[PDB]
């Protein structure tokens, strides 16, 4: 034994323990998820309010990077603001040098790259996040998952944090009942939906909903924050059904 | 230290009652070559700043890119960068004459003159000049080349002080901008007869108009204009 005492060491088993317990901080995070529709992409997640002190739509969670590529991420969150901070790099200098902005699966490898370069060393640590992201380029809209290893894939419908089995599940059913796609405005909704379900997990405290959305024809491609009345309509949507 | 090799003539301006006007010719010249006749040295930057650009265009584009980067990076964890913090042509202005007063220092000078022209968030107009000394100054008109000798003295008969500004409509502003202009197509060799305006108000916003041309030419005097003195026929 001693194995999981430094990173970047194979236990017998050929397993990094040091990423594995990356991966609880992830799932004692609060609950994120991922919608691929239509033309585009929308990211929800769980903002617990620790207290009334607490200012209302002022602690944003979710980033942008570039224009058109939204990340959300649940577990350590200035480590998932230095993963942001690197990609927004990443952005730039591929821009630069090729003028037209990242292709997302392009994007997703520049940040699978830097998070895998934390699992090869014992100098440094793995990423205590796992990150929800994606928008839409040239060739359409795409969605994907990161994880703590550097792992990656694309995804239809994404979820981590305490209350992603919860959330899975849900995105399960509409994978299954909407084979032709879903919608944009649609996407959003069943975002808010989602998070209010998956919020029994952390039924204690109460939560503030935070979305976010690329669409093609909603957007134009760019990334947006839901605010004001199509929050107010996602928010008593999602009242509604878990009633 | 380089030499500029594409380049592009004057920009004008002037501040009026409620805002600024801003123009420039479409015409980048290699030398005395009048080589290339579409190109936009007017670039706005949000709904509140254009900036102009004459000398080198390969740094201009450069400079354009720059500012292009500058209003991605101001979003970036910004709620409020479509409203209270977004960017005003105060912060546009220092940051180009930052990087040209640096980049002079390092005897490596982005070879143009920069206008910046805005209204501020208080309503204010803002209107600045910087180059690739890294020199700055403010006036109610601002013009750089040929435009400095021949616009100035025109714009500066409507706009003398800065008492004048109130009194300036956008109307009387536009028209004077229009007439520098001409004036410029007779005199600069460096010029086209297209060019791009634009005008930010307090009120109205930012207008931009593309594609404008010099017109009302006087021509018909020059057939009466024979030889170089003793000529008769």
């Amino acid at each position: 034994t001693g194995y999981d005492l430094s990173n970047s060491v194979f236990s017998p088993d050929g397993r990094n323990f040091q990423v594995e317990y990356a991966v609880k901080a992830v799932e004692n995070g609060t609950t994120s998820i991922g919608i691929k529709c239509n033309d585009g992409v929308v990211f929800a997640v769980e903002k617990l309010i620790t207290s009334k002190l607490l200012v209302p739509q002022k602690n944003v969670k979710i980033q942008v990077v570039d224009r058109h590529i939204g990340c959300v991420y649940s577990g350590l969150i200035p480590d998932g603001r230095h993963l942001v901070n690197r990609g927004r790099e990443e952005a730039a200098s591929f821009k630069k040098l090729y003028k037209t902005p990242i292709p997302i699966p392009a994007f997703a490898d520049r940040l699978g790259q830097y998070v895998q370069a934390h699992t090869l060393y014992n100098s440094v640590r793995p990423f205590g996040v796992s990150t929800i992201f994606g928008g839409v380029d040239k060739n359409g809209a795409h969605l994907y998952m990161l994880e703590p290893s550097g792992s990656y894939w694309g995804y239809k419908g994404a979820a981590t944090g305490k209350g992603r089995q919860s959330a899975k599940a849900e995105l399960e059913k509409l994978v299954d009942h909407h084979p032709e796609g879903l919608s944009a405005r649609e996407a959003v909704k069943q975002a808010a939906k989602i998070i209010y379900l998956a919020h029994e997990d952390n039924k204690e405290k109460d939560f503030e909903l935070e979305i976010s959305w690329c669409s093609l024809s909603e957007t134009n491609g760019l990334h947006k924050f839901v605010k004001g009345d199509l929050l107010q309509e996602a928010i008593d949507f999602a009242q509604k059904e878990i009633n | 230290t380089q030499q500029p090799i594409v380049t592009g003539t004057s920009v004008i301006s002037m501040k009026y009652d409620n805002g600024v006007i801003i123009a420039a010719d479409n015409l980048g010249s290699y030398g005395s070559l009048l080589r290339f006749n579409g190109v936009e040295r007017l670039i706005p930057v949000g709904d509140n700043t254009v900036v102009g650009i004459s000398g080198d265009i390969s740094d201009m584009q450069h400079i354009e890119r720059l500012l292009k980067d500058l209003v991605t990076e101001n979003a970036y964890d910004n709620p409020l960068a479509d409203a209270e913090e977004a960017l005003e042509p105060s912060y546009i202005f220092e940051y180009l004459a930052t990087v040209m007063y640096q980049r002079r220092s390092k005897m490596n000078p982005l070879w143009n003159a920069i206008i910046v022209a805005g209204v501020q968030s208080n309503g204010d107009q803002f209107l600045r000049y910087v180059n690739l000394l890294g020199v700055t100054y403010s006036s109610p008109t601002l013009a750089t080349g040929f435009g400095a000798h021949m616009a100035n003295p025109l714009l500066r008969k409507v706009v003398d002080r800065e008492s004048d500004i109130p009194k300036t409509t956008v109307q009387v502003a536009e028209e004077a901008i229009v007439n520098a202009m001409r004036v410029l197509y007779y005199r600069d060799a460096r010029s086209s007869r297209n060019f791009s305006l634009a005008i930010i108000d307090k009120n109205t916003g930012l207008t931009f108009k593309k594609n404008l041309q010099v017109e009302n030419m006087k021509w018909d005097f020059a057939k009466d204009i024979k030889g170089y003195g003793t000529q008769k026929i």
